[PDB]
């Protein structure tokens, strides 16, 4: 879908309630210890990128241990966590990735500073 | 695969192998098929919880198959409402 590029950005420091409950807004930033892993390095589409960002975040043993076995599962394969049934719109049930600065005014599509978690009923408010 | 429209026509060791079907579903390259069973145990069950049962399990149980029919059966026992069928 989109173009290749190189992932940037110091994430942002969260605590064990990463997407759950949030100590700021509606939104959950990337964790600066996952950014540390994508930082310099390209993926041929941003899909490549959020399909390589839930895998690490399956690989890290502080934040997987906040999700059921079977929201594991899915990100072990790439895939986004389910949210809970009432933070669901429509046929969209799984996390998604938002921008910030869209990708019109200013891009940065692998801007991880620039990227921030949400659920349908965020994202689709958000807009 | 053999897909009951009750919870009733559903013995304990059927719906076990429905959560297995859902969990294989759960890593497969896209969600098509398992949003499809995941309507489904969702209507079955009738539990206002709908999918978290399976996602967000309540920290009371264990997070597997059997916690998950536990809860189910306790609901549905509690709330006077037909169980697993018996055979
Ligand atoms: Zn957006």
């Amino acid at each position: 879908r989109n173009k290749p590029g190189k992932a940037t950005g110091k994430g942002k420091p969260v605590n064990n309630k990463w997407l759950n409950n949030a100590g700021k807004d509606l939104g959950s930033p990337v964790p600066d210890r996952i950014a540390n892993k994508l930082r310099d390095k390209e993926f041929k589409s941003f899909d490549d990128f959020r399909k390589k960002f839930w895998e690490e975040v399956s690989k890290d043993p502080e934040l997987s241990k906040q999700f059921s076995r079977n929201n594991n599962d899915r990100m072990k394969v790439g895939k986004a966590p389910k949210t809970r049934t009432q933070d669901v719109s429509g046929k969209r049930t799984s996390f998604e990735l938002h921008h910030e600065k869209p990708i019109s005014q200013n891009g940065g599509v692998y801007d991880m500073d620039n990227i921030s978690v949400v659920t349908p009923k965020r994202h689709i408010d958000i807009h | 695969m053999e897909l009951k429209n009750s919870i009733s026509d559903y013995t304990e060791a059927e719906f076990v192998q429905l959560l297995k079907e859902i969990e294989k579903e759960n890593v497969a390259a896209t969600d098509d098929v398992l949003d499809v069973l995941l309507e489904h145990f969702v209507k079955i069950t009738e539990h206002p919880d709908g999918t978290d049962l399976i996602y967000y399990p309540s920290d009371n149980r264990d997070d597997s198959p059997e916690g998950i029919v536990k809860e189910i059966k306790e609901w549905r026992a509690a709330n006077g409402k037909p169980g697993f069928k018996q055979g």
